[PDB]
Formats: C-alpha cells, sequence, structure tokens
RNA sequence: UAAUUGCGAUAACGAACGAGACCUUAACCUACUAAAUAGUGGUGCUAGCAUUUGCUGGUUAUCCACUUCUUAGAGGGACUAUCGGUUUCAAGCCGAUGGAAGUUUGAGGCAAUAACAGGUCUGUGAUGCCCUUAGACGUUCUGGGCCGCACGCGCGCUACACUGACGGAGCCAGCGAGUCUAACCUUGGCCGAGAGGUCUUGGUAAUCUUGUGAAACUCCGUCGUGCUGGGGAUAGAGCAUUGUAAUUAUUGCUCUUCAACGAGGAAUUCCUAGUAAGCGCAAGUCAUCAGCUUGCGUUGAUUACGUCCCUGCCCUUUGUACACACC
C-alpha cells in the first residue's frame, strides 16, 4: 500500500512511462539517472521545471521513467512532460492543492508546453507528391 | 513434344502471371492473390478490399 | 497451412470466383446471387435467385452437376459441397434483377422507350424510391451515344453508400 | 573550347609552417595578455602551425596562464588569468 | 532544503544558481530590458529560457509566430541555407557559442550588444516596385522593426557565409565578428557596406 | 462558410419553435434535451443543432 | 550509494576504461588488424591504429551489458552506418562478420563476455565487477 | 486442457457479439476462462493506378481490408464446445479451435 | 600533451622518381599526391614505418623514407596474402606485382593494347570512346571533347 | 465565408442534387474486460556496493483488487465554451485564469442535369468491320532489340567542404512485410575478411528479422582564407550469388586514376504548417539491387485577414451573320 502513480508522457512517437514514489529524491531514466541524457544542452532543459520547483519539495520524490520510441527530442520532451504530470499526481494524491497551484501557475507562465501534451502530430503523405502537399512540376515542353 | 518448352518456364514472368487475362505487367503477388491491377480495381468491391481513403 | 492473412484473401477470391462463375454461365436463367455457409465437414451455397425451379431444372441434374462443377474446380473432399436455391424477397429491388428483365426484353425486342415505361412502371409498383437507367453506345447512329432516364432523386454520396446505392 | 569562367586569381596564403626560435618565442610571449586569442585570430596574425599552437595552449594550459571553461567540439574558450 | 548525497555528481555552478540566484554557469541572463519602442511588447523579458529549443503552439495563432523568443529568432535565422536549413540540435549549439563569444567580448550584457547591433545595422527603409504596365516604378517606404530585424540578420549572414564561400574555415568566427562589426560600426563588413550604400542612395531619393 | 445548411437551419427553428417551453440557456443541458426530443441521425449534426440554438437564444437575449 | 556505469558518466569513462584495458593487455588482438576495413561500408581504419581494439572492446561489452542476449549480426548491425555509394543515395551497412565473429570468440574464451541460455552472449560476472571498478574508479578520481 | 477459441473474422459488429455471447455463455455456464483477447485489427492496403493506361494526372487508389482477430481461453470437453459452437450461430464468423 | 622539437631538418620540397614532392602537408596525403598510391596505400605504408601520425612529414628521416619505398615496391615481402593489391592475377605474370606511379599508366595502356590487338568489344569500346560497363551517352556525357 | 454555405431579399414561395453532409489511422476512453508479446511495491533463486530501505538481467507459470505505453463497444468529443471590439448595434472577422487545438480539429475517400471525336480493336479473351487458317500477323526455340551516338528536352540522385568526407565509441521509430507439391524470411557456430548451404526448443506469424541499433547529437585529429582531403560519377585488375545460360561490367566488395562543379545570366517550379526540405526504412516488378511509385520518424525562420501583370477558372452584362456551335 506504498504509495505509486503511474504516469506517461507522450509525443508523435515516444512514449515515457513513469513510475512516481516516495525515496530519496532521485530520478532514473531508462535504469539510469537523466543527468547522462548526453547532449549537455537538453540537460538544463530537463532542470528548468524541477530548477522553477526547487529541490526542496521534491526532496522524497523518486521517479523512474522507461522511454520507448520516437526521437532523442521526442522521448527527453515526453520525459519532462511525464515527470511534470506525474508531480502533480502526486500533489493531488499526498501534496498540498495550494502547492500544486502554484506549481501550476510556475509552469504556464514558463511555458505552456510543460504539462500540456504536443499533439500537433504531422499530416500524412498524399499521392502525386514527395512530402507532404508539395507537387513536382507542371512540365510543358 | 518436349522440345516447345525446352526454355525455363518455371519462374519469372513467364509463370507470375495473372488468372484473367494472363497478362505478365501490373501484377501484384502480395497476400497471394495473382491478380492485374485493373481486374483488382474491378472485382476488389466484392473480393473484399474497399475504399476508404 | 496458409497464413490468416492469406487465406482471408483465398476467401474472398473464391468467392468472387464462385459469383462470377455463376452471374457467366447462369445469365439466360436469371441468376441473382449468392450466398456461403461454413461449417465443419460441409459447404452450403444458397442461390438467390427468382426461378428456382427453373434453375433446379429436371431432378434438380443442374444443381447436382453444379456441385460436381465447384467440388472438381475448387479440389475439396468430394461430396461435401451442397448448393439450394431460394426464391429472392423484393425482386425488383435488386438492379441486377432489373437489370437481366431488360436484357431479356431486349432480346425479345419491344421498343427502348417502351420498356424504360414498363420498368419505370414497374419499379414504381415494387415501392423502390427511385431509379437510374443509362444507354451508351451507338443505337441507330454512327458515333455513339449516351441517354439517361431517371425516376425520383438519386444520390451521389457514400452516405448512404453500398448499403443504399445498388449499381 | 570555352572555360565559360572569369577565374581570377586567389588569395594564395604563403602560411609557414617551420619556425626559428625568434619566432617561436615571439608568439609565446604576445599570447598572453591579450584579450583576441582563437585558432582564426592565430592564423590570420601570427600565421603559425595550428598544430604547433595547440600543443602550446595545451601545454600552458596544463601549467596554467590561460585556462578553458568549455570543453566542447571544434572550439575551447580560452580566458586569460589575471 | 538540505543536500541529498548520490554518486551522480551535482554540478558547483549549478548548484549555486540553485540556492542563490537562478543564472548560466557565468553568464547572468538578468537585466534583458530595452527602452526601445521598436522592443516594446516583442521581446520577452523577465522570462528568459535556458535553451531555446522550443516546440509550442505557435503558427496556429495570429502572431504568436512573431511573438517567440528573441533567442529563439536567432536560431531559426541560423537554421537556413539549404543543407544547413534544419538540424536545431546543432542551431541552439551555435547559437550558444555565438553568446559565449559575445560575453567573452563587450564585457557589457550580451543582449544589451545584440540589440545595439540590430539598432545599429537594421536597414531603415526600403523601396518597392510596381508592374503596372509599360515599366516597373520604384516608392521608397520605412518598413517594421521585424523585417528590420530579419532582413540586418539574414544581410549579416550572407555575408558571413559569402565571405566563407568557397573557404575551410569555421563559421563560429565569422559570424562573431559580423555581430561585433555590426554593433561597433566598421565601415568593412559585407552587410554594413549594403546598408550604406543603401542609405547613400536612400539619402539621395530624399 | 461556417454557417451551416438550411435543412439544419428548418430543423433547428422547428424545433424551437415546437419545444421553445421546454429547453433552457444552459448549453450542456440543450445538448442534453435535443438528443431526446429530436430524432437526429448523427452526433456531430445534435451538435451543430444545438450550438446553433444557443447561439439563437443568446441573440434572443441580447437582440 | 551503489556504483554502477548507469550512475557514473561515458564521456570519460569510455577512455578510462580503453586505458585499463590496455594496461591488462588480455584482450587476444588478432594481428592481422590494419589492414582489413573492419566494415564493407568503412573506407578508412581509425587513425590511431596502435590501438582502438580497447575502444572497440570496451564498447561492446557495454553493450552486451547493458542488453543481455545480443548477436553477431546485431553488432554488425550497430557497428555498421550509412555509405556515401557514388551519386546514388545513401545506404545502411554492417561490419565485417569474420573480425565480429574473432572478437566474440576472443571476448569468450577470455571470459568478460559469457554465453547464455536459449542462445546468445551475456555479460559475465567478472566483467561486471571490473566495470563496477573502473566505474567507481573514474566517479572517485573526478570527484 | 487450456483450449483456445479463435475468431478470424473481418464483420467487426459480427465479432464483438458473437465474442459477447460466447462470454456470457460461458459466464452463465460458471466455467473458468480468459477475457477474449483482440489482437489489433490489421490492415492490408494495395495501392494501385487509378487510370489503366498512362493518362491523365498520376492517380493512384488506396483499397483496404481490416480483418479481426480475436481468441478466448477456455477449457470444455468437445460435446460442450461443439454445442457452443452451434448455439449462436452467425455465417462467415470463422471459428478454430487450438489446444495448449 | 606531448610536445615535439622542430629543428632545421625540415625540408620545403622532396623528389621522388624525378617527380616533385609537395611539403608542409601530412605525409599520407604526400603519397595520395604522388601518382599510384592513394589514401588506403599511405595509411598501410605509414602503419608499416611504424611513425605517429602527429608527426610532420618535415620529422621524417631518410632510412624512414627508404622504408616506405621497399614496402611500395614490395608488399608481398612483408607476409601479406595479397588481396589489398590493384594488380593482381595479371595475365603477363600471373602473380601479385605492385604497381608504381608510371607503371600504374603502364600496365594499363598494356591492357589497352591487348584489348586492342585481340579485337575485343570492350577494346572497341575503349578505343572509339564510348561507355563499355553499360553507361549511357544517349543523354549526358558529351562535355569531353 | 480558403463553396449561390449563409443573413437580408427588389415576384416570389417552396423542395431536390453538388456542396454541406458520411469517417480511424491524428488522442485522454484513468466507467468496465484486454499479450506464457506488460509494470512497479514487494514476490524463490543472482553478480557488484555499507551485511546503510534496494537496484538492472534471466529461464515461465514463481504471486497478490489493475490497466499508467497499443487495438474495441450499446455510449465519449471541443458545439470556435464564456467574455471584451466592428456590423437600418442582421450573417461573420478578432483577442482572452482550460479540454487534444478552439484559423472549419489534421489529411484524404465517395462525389454536380450535360461535354473532350482527351488514353486504351496496340499489358486486359468487350468485340462487328479490311487481314490468317500447309512455310499464318497465333505459338515455340537461339542471338539481337525499350541496352547503340554528332544531338535538345523535364522528372530524380550527388556536390560546391570545420554544417560535410570522415574514424575509431553512447542511444531511438508507427502502419506493415514475410513457407504446402512451396521448404521461404540472411537468428548463434563450419567450410569463410563478407556474400551459398550444412543444424531450425523462431514463424501460419506484435515475440526470427523486430521493441526496424541507419536518419539527425556528444571527448579527439586533417581539408586550416585550396588548380582539391567535398566529388568511390570520370577507367582497369581482382574477391562473391537463385538461375540447364548473365558477354556491350545482372548487383555488392578491395585497390589504384578527380578531364567538370567559386548563391548558378533571361524564363519558370512547390509551399503556412509543426509544410516544402535537410536523411534512412516498409510494399510493387523481381533473379539481383531503384533513384519511380503508396506509407513515418529531429525541426523550420517574417504573410495566412491582403489583387490581376503574366498560369488560369467562373458568373453575369455586352456583341454575333455559330450550330461535327471559332477547329
Amino acid at each position: 500500500a506504498v504509495p505509486s502513480v503511474q504516469t506517461f508522457g507522450k509525443k508523435k512517437s515516444a512514449t515515457a512511462v513513469a513510475h512516481v514514489k516516495a525515496g530519496k529524491g532521485l530520478i532514473k531514466v531508462n535504469g539510469s539517472p537523466i543527468t547522462l541524457v548526453e547532449p549537455e544542452i537538453l540537460r538544463f532543459k530537463v532542470y528548468e521545471p524541477l530548477l522553477l520547483v526547487g529541490l526542496d519539495k521534491f526532496s522524497n520524490i523518486d521517479i523512474r521513467v522507461r522511454v520507448t520510441g520516437g526521437g532523442h527530442v521526442s522521448q527527453v520532451y515526453a520525459i519532462r512532460q511525464a515527470i511534470a504530470k506525474g508531480l502533480v499526481a502526486y500533489h493531488q494524491k499526498y501534496v498540498d492543492e495550494q502547492s500544486k497551484n502554484e506549481l501550476k501557475k510556475a509552469f504556464t507562465s514558463y511555458d505552456r508546453t510543460l504539462l500540456i501534451a504536443d499533439s500537433r502530430r504531422p499530416e500524412p503523405k498524399k499521392f502525386g507528391g514527395k512530402g507532404a502537399r508539395s507537387r513536382f512540376q507542371k512540365s510543358y515542353r | 513434344e518436349n522440345v516447345w518448352f525446352s526454355h525455363p518456364r518455371r519462374y519469372g514472368k513467364g509463370s507470375r502471371q495473372c488468372r484473367v487475362c494472363s497478362s505478365h505487367t501490373g501484377l501484384i503477388r502480395k497476400y497471394g492473390l495473382n491478380i492485374c491491377r485493373q481486374c483488382f480495381r474491378e472485382k476488389a468491391n466484392d473480393i473484399g478490399f474497399n475504399k476508404f481513403r | 497451412l496458409i497464413s490468416k492473412k492469406r487465406k482471408l484473401v483465398a476467401d474472398g477470391v473464391f468467392y468472387a470466383e464462385l459469383n462470377e462463375f455463376f452471374t457467366r454461365e447462369l445469365a439466360e436463367e436469371g441468376y441473382s446471387g449468392v450466398e456461403v455457409r461454413v461449417t465443419p465437414t460441409k459447404t452450403e451455397v444458397i442461390i438467390r435467385a427468382t426461378r428456382t425451379q427453373d434453375v433446379l431444372g429436371e431432378n434438380g441434374r443442374r444443381i447436382n452437376e453444379l456441385t460436381l462443377l465447384v467440388q472438381k474446380r475448387f479440389k475439396y473432399a468430394p461430396g461435401t459441397i451442397v448448393l439450394y436455391a431460394e426464391r429472392v424477397q423484393d425482386r425488383g429491388l435488386s438492379a441486377v434483377a432489373q437489370a437481366e428483365s431488360m436484357k431479356f426484353k431486349l432480346l425479345n425486342g419491344l421498343a427502348i422507350r417502351r420498356a424504360a415505361y414498363g420498368v419505370v412502371r414497374y419499379v414504381m409498383e415494387s415501392g423502390a424510391k427511385g431509379c437510374e437507367v443509362v444507354v451508351s453506345g451507338k443505337l441507330r447512329a454512327a458515333r455513339a451515344k449516351a441517354m439517361k432516364f431517371a425516376d425520383g432523386f438519386l444520390i451521389h454520396s457514400g452516405q448512404p453508400v453500398n448499403d443504399f446505392i445498388d449499381t | 573550347k570555352k572555360k565559360w569562367s572569369k577565374k581570377s586569381m586567389k588569395d594564395r596564403a604563403q602560411h609557414a609552417v617551420i619556425l626559428d626560435q625568434e619566432k617561436y618565442d615571439r608568439i609565446l610571449k604576445e599570447v598572453p595578455t591579450y584579450r583576441y586569442v582563437s585558432v582564426s585570430v592565430l592564423v590570420d596574425r601570427l600565421k603559425i602551425g595550428g598544430s604547433l599552437a595547440r600543443i602550446a595552449l595545451r601545454h600552458l594550459e596544463k601549467e596554467g596562464i590561460i585556462k578553458p571553461i568549455s570543453k566542447h567540439s571544434k572550439q575551447a574558450i580560452y580566458t586569460r588569468a589575471t | 532544503f538540505t543536500p541529498v548525497v548520490l554518486a551522480t555528481p551535482i554540478p558547483e555552478e549549478v548548484q549555486q544558481a540553485q540556492t542563490e540566484i537562478k543564472l548560466f554557469n557565468k553568464w547572468s541572463f538578468e537585466e534583458v530590458e530595452v527602452k526601445d519602442a521598436s522592443l516594446v511588447d516583442y521581446v520577452q523579458v523577465r522570462q528568459p529560457i535556458f535553451v531555446a529549443h522550443t516546440a509550442g503552439r505557435y503558427a496556429n495563432k495570429r502572431f504568436r509566430k512573431a511573438q517567440c523568443p528573441i533567442i529563439e529568432r536567432l536560431t531559426n535565422s541560423l537554421m537556413m541555407n539549404g543543407r544547413n536549413n534544419g538540424k536545431k540540435l546543432k542551431a541552439v549549439r551555435i547559437i550558444k557559442h555565438t553568446l559565449d563569444i559575445i560575453n567573452v567580448l563587450t564585457d557589457q550584457n550580451p543582449i544589451q550588444v545584440v540589440v545595439d547591433a540590430i539598432t545599429n545595422t537594421g536597414p531603415r527603409e526600403d523601396t518597392t516596385r510596381v508592374g503596372g504596365g509599360g515599366a516597373a516604378r520604384r516608392q521608397a517606404v520605412d518598413v517594421s522593426p521585424l523585417r528590420r530585424v530579419n532582413q540586418a540578420i539574414a544581410l549579416l549572414t550572407i555575408g558571413a557565409r559569402e565571405a566563407a564561400f568557397r573557404n575551410i574555415k569555421t563559421i563560429a568566427e565569422t559570424l562573431a565578428e559580423e555581430l561585433i562589426n555590426a554593433a561597433k560600426g566598421s565601415s568593412t563588413s559585407y552587410a554594413i557596406k549594403k546598408k550604406d550604400e543603401l542609405e547613400r542612395v536612400a539619402k539621395s531619393n530624399r | 462558410g461556417r454557417v451551416r445548411t438550411k435543412t439544419v437551419k428548418r430543423a433547428s427553428k422547428a424545433l424551437i419553435e415546437r419545444y421553445y417551453p421546454k429547453l433552457t440557456l444552459d448549453f450542456q443541458t440543450n445538448k442534453r434535451l435535443c438528443d431526446e426530443i429530436a430524432t437526429i441521425q448523427s452526433k456531430r449534426l445534435r451538435n451543430k443543432i444545438a450550438g446553433y440554438t444557443t447561439h439563437l437564444m443568446k441573440r434572443i437575449q441580447k437582440g | 550509494p551503489g556504483v554502477s556505469v548507469r550512475d557514473v558518466a561515458a564521456q570519460d569513462f569510455i577512455n578510462a576504461y580503453a586505458s585499463f584495458l590496455q594496461r591488462q593487455g588480455k584482450l587476444e588482438v588478432p594481428g592481422y588488424v590494419d589492414i582489413v576495413k573492419t566494415s564493407s561500408g568503412n573506407e578508412m581504419p581509425p587513425q590511431d591504429a596502435e590501438g582502438w581494439f580497447y575502444k572497440r572492446a570496451a564498447s561492446v561489452a557495454r553493450h552486451i551489458y547493458m542488453r543481455k542476449q545480443v548477436g553477431v549480426g546485431k553488432l554488425n548491425k550497430l557497428y555498421g552506418g550509412a555509405k556515401s555509394r557514388g551519386v546514388r543515395p545513401y545506404k545502411h551497412i554492417d561490419a565485417s562478420g569474420s573480425i565480429n565473429r574473432k572478437v566474440l570468440q576472443a571476448l569468450e574464451k577470455i571470459g568478460i563476455v559469457e554465453i547464455s541460455p536459449k542462445g546468445g552472449r551475456r555479460i559475465s560476472e567478472n566483467g561486471q565487477r571490473d566495470l563496477d571498478r573502473i566505474a567507481a574508479q573514474t566517479l572517485e578520481e573526478d570527484e | 486442457i487450456k483450449i483456445r477459441i479463435t475468431l478470424t473474422s473481418t464483420k467487426v459488429k459480427q465479432l464483438e457479439n458473437v465474442s459477447s455471447n460466447i462470454v456470457k455463455n460461458a459466464e452463465q455456464h460458471n466455467l473458468v476462462k480468459k477475457g477474449p483477447v483482440r489482437l489489433p485489427t490489421k490492415v492490408l492496403k494495395i495501392s494501385t493506378r487509378k487510370t489503366p493506361n498512362g493518362e491523365g494526372s498520376k492517380t493512384w487508389e488506396t483499397y483496404e481490408m481490416r480483418i479481426h482477430k480475436r481468441y478466448i481461453d477456455l477449457e470444455a470437453p468437445v460435446q460442450i464446445v461443439k454445442r457452443i459452437t452451434q448455439i449462436t450461430i452467425e455465417p462467415g464468423v470463422d471459428v478454430e479451435v487450438v489446444v495448449a | 600533451s606531448l610536445v615535439v622539437q622542430e629543428q632545421g631538418s625540415f625540408q620545403h620540397i622532396l623528389r621522388l622518381l624525378n617527380t616533385n614532392v609537395d611539403g608542409n602537408i601530412k605525409i599520407v596525403y604526400a603519397l595520395t599526391t604522388i601518382k599510384g598510391v592513394g589514401r588506403r596505400y599511405s595509411n598501410l605504408v605509414c602503419k608499416k614505418a611504424d611513425v605517429d601520425l602527429h608527426k610532420r612529414a618535415g620529422e621524417l628521416t631518410q632510412e624512414e623514407l627508404e622504408r616506405i619505398v621497399q614496402i611500395m615496391q614490395n608488399p608481398t615481402h612483408y607476409k601479406i596474402p595479397a588481396w589489398f593489391l590493384n594488380r593482381q592475377n595479371d595475365i603477363t605474370d600471373g602473380k601479385d606485382y605492385h604497381t608504381l606511379a608510371n607503371n600504374v599508366e603502364s600496365k594499363l595502356r598494356d591492357d589497352l593494347e591487348r584489348l586492342k590487338k585481340i579485337r575485343a568489344h570492350r577494346g572497341i569500346r575503349h578505343f572509339w570512346g564510348l561507355r563499355v560497363r553499360g553507361q549511357h551517352t544517349k543523354t549526358t556525357g558529351r562535355r569531353r571533347a
């Protein structure tokens, strides 16, 4: 009966399922801490929500994220969305509603795309074209 | 007479043909129907294939 | 022995084969349609038509040799194919039956306009909402032409779809 | 039979790769206390060997005069000590 | 808050930023305000983004595509020139390197340097052609600030790429030198030369 | 172009004129009353019916 | 608490393990390397040909440590890449099967990589422990 | 015995109703079973030319065939299986029996 | 890292069978510029001579150059199964032999004249100038005369 | 208003078709069943860290209300909610404390009474008509041929070099594709730098390819203000395969030789979304591989509301001496 919440960050083709528990505040992605995300530029992007919420409130919550599908950017964005929504779910279950509202307000002020899913999935291919909506040529002579 | 088909007809488009017009071009071997494309267009509604998109 | 992916297409091809053979060899006798039923060690095929007795023939020799036809064609077990005949209800509501009747009338040789009037009055007496016939080709002319006769309104959408459009 | 181009002259870079003791200590004493130091700047000004400049920078940074703050690809941020 | 102990080393600079004040490793991304009416209500001020790789619903509305932050604008402006067009992963890297060099030089605020360069090398007016019939006619007016900054950045990058065309040397150096020349006033830049001949013909026409 | 078809226009007019007292201003209960008072073959069609119904009632209230 | 490559970095970890395996010298290198291209999609053997077999061994060991049942085909697919096949567009091409098989058999013989049930190669206990030791070494040297 | 009754149909509503009557008969007979597991419906796509010859703009059509596979894990004797198959019968529904 | 000393022995110009050799560039690219030897041959001879790539061409010895020409002219002597050679199973000898700078053109033109004198279709296409290995001169490939 | 879709309507009212309408791949069905093809909390066994909460992996029945990643169903949606600005304060166009977005929610399919002497008696066994039925224009075999070059034309591919050739290393896709007189799909070893097969506890198929390890990123080095290291195109030698046959290289590979290409002059092509394009996969013909075609994956700068100059279309005015009706 220990605390456990299961959330999911979604992208165009990337799904990252997040198990949120009450632990020591260590975040694991693909069985490893996200500090080795690799590009060293996306680490700051991942930390921006954690930076704005502060390490004080995320002291005793541990998240294990398993990602699959999509690309690097898709997976990392899905990871951020999953950790954000798992954080809000943890706040709904246990933490103060005022704290949840303040974190939601800060997140919306910074970037509305952090929690809300990026559901602008691409248009399909079309006949008589190489790309989505591009034609070859109306050759005359 | 064994001299009429000395050249092999075991494989290739000579044998991979449709059962309607016996043609060897515009054939589809997908799902093992081995039918010409236009005859498939004609009979797809009764076969089961339907136009959706 | 076959994956279901090829097996479904094979079953569709067999159904198309039976329908095409029956309509080609039974055009003179007024064929309308075929339905199938599969059960263990037996396959029943039922022909929906109008002249059930005439397609039966004398002592059912027609249906016996048609069963033997389908048998030797599709290489099933001997004697496991059985066909029956049923009189279609609402006979005039199928375009195939109307087309066969108009073919019969053309073979008889009455006027095209008289036949059009007759099929219109017959379809309205049957109760169909509307109809549309098109005669395309040469008819006492050096070059071809297309003439359409329509009764009621006929939609042109797939909202009614094959469910309501009969071609 | 045709060239279809002006085909003018090029810059004709004459970057010397061999250097003497005077050139070496001149560049070694001119690279410090300078606020404009990079691979392109050194190529433009001293016209010295890039590998020699790199090894000199590595030696100078392992002893410590100018520190690198970024270890990214194809570029390192060098800042002199005060 | 208490110091959590883990095998993973949390970097000292980001730890200090979290404890005291949010900023980069050394770059302080505060004091980003600008008093120009050409930039009021058009620049993201006091809402910084540590990374300029955002996936937001911008083009759906009317002008959010023009309301996205200036660093993202620079990223997209770099994102051009055929084969180079694309690759936002390295676009953010190259804009970060440009930020690093423009902080290493001009120890004042890099965004102050960039707005100085924009307002210094932004073409002040443009002429437009009209067909009419028989002969094309010219009519000269001024432009919008967004068009100004777009044309300035485009001309600067075009001059940099044409100076590095059929060349084997890096592009960050020439981009930085073009930006600094535009900021300070040098008369040797390609974009600056085009701008000064354009203003010559403009003042001739005025 | 967002304006709908005259057939659904007449459907809405007739529904309003025949069951005006039954329906109320609130849009949700407008949908959940139209679905049970009028037989419509499309959920989208009934949504458009109820949307134009509440729009016309808002116009009636202010206009 | 706890030492693993999951916790430690990779950029300096790969070089540290390459140096450690160079010092150990228990890889049993073939000898006929530096003449093969190592992949039909590869047209150029590495510049630092004096080594790089320790690097490839560390990479394959890390791969079979993250996963648990890999194959020579998987190794070829991972170590392959795009080929600039002239004017024709690029394509994906694998590595060299014989050198892949020889390195797999050498790993099996040395015992860093063992065989696994149902068919496949798996990380071995000694390899796991020495990986953890090198991870601790780099995590203690940098910190 | 661990029998698997597998439906390999295309009629979506027919598959739903036959699965429903099978599961309701199992429930009313009060015999252990597994839930009806639906394999993802597979779409067979044929991209073919609209026109026979090479006239007009390049236009194609994508014929689609939706096939639904589903199976229920039961444990019943042969007579009970035969009675279950005989009851709630519908033409076209393709049934098959496997034993694990 | 490691350092290197530059003495006065650095030579800008060199010779190789009365052919100019470019200096102030890498050794491997120097041999690529030299006729008859490419990038893979240069890399292989660098490995055989056992010299680090970081070292420049000036910091090379006459003994090193002699060893490099030795391996260039006799690769099979170094216990090689001879599958890295351009000229294998030659008709004139039947054994693998290394091609040299001018010897590449020599062997090519002897193959050409062999085809000419046997009057093969490949040889007649080579002499005429039209593509022999299946390419089409229909559409492109005419700005070459 | 990306539709005579609509408000209002001068004689109109009232209906019909096209349109509008009809829909998943484009979600969040957290009401409910869903992979010996799933999870973590602990469940049996394990290697390493302090015997400082446990950790990743395994064979599969070794578990305990479940569906948080993927399919459904009588029934869910967002109807441009609700407000502020402009309209004899009548359709609509815009900005805003929330759901997948509030430009019609994304792209497509089915589809206007009539016409083209537009393509197919020349890949269709729909077929009268002038052609054959003892060397037949049918069929069968070998070798040629849509595979030839002084020449022009458009689709498509590779480039003009710290972005890319690169190399040694990290981590990744959704629809689908795959064996009965056939033994097919390259899963781990042997003949073997690799290419054919020798064993199939992988396949009637989410598990063997395959959770598509490729397409874009991070430590390091050369082209370092180039008559060449971008350009394996521009030639020869060899190393390899179903096929009773591949020579005018079926295709891949290992070397050796850059005769072109410095935003490219007049004309034109395609594009507001997460679109053109930076780049690779699946299927078609297949004996071999596409660059062709039908479907996805990382992201895009400054209009989308604005007119005929050329690419044009339509309506109604207007003028006819036109009806196989400007040909």
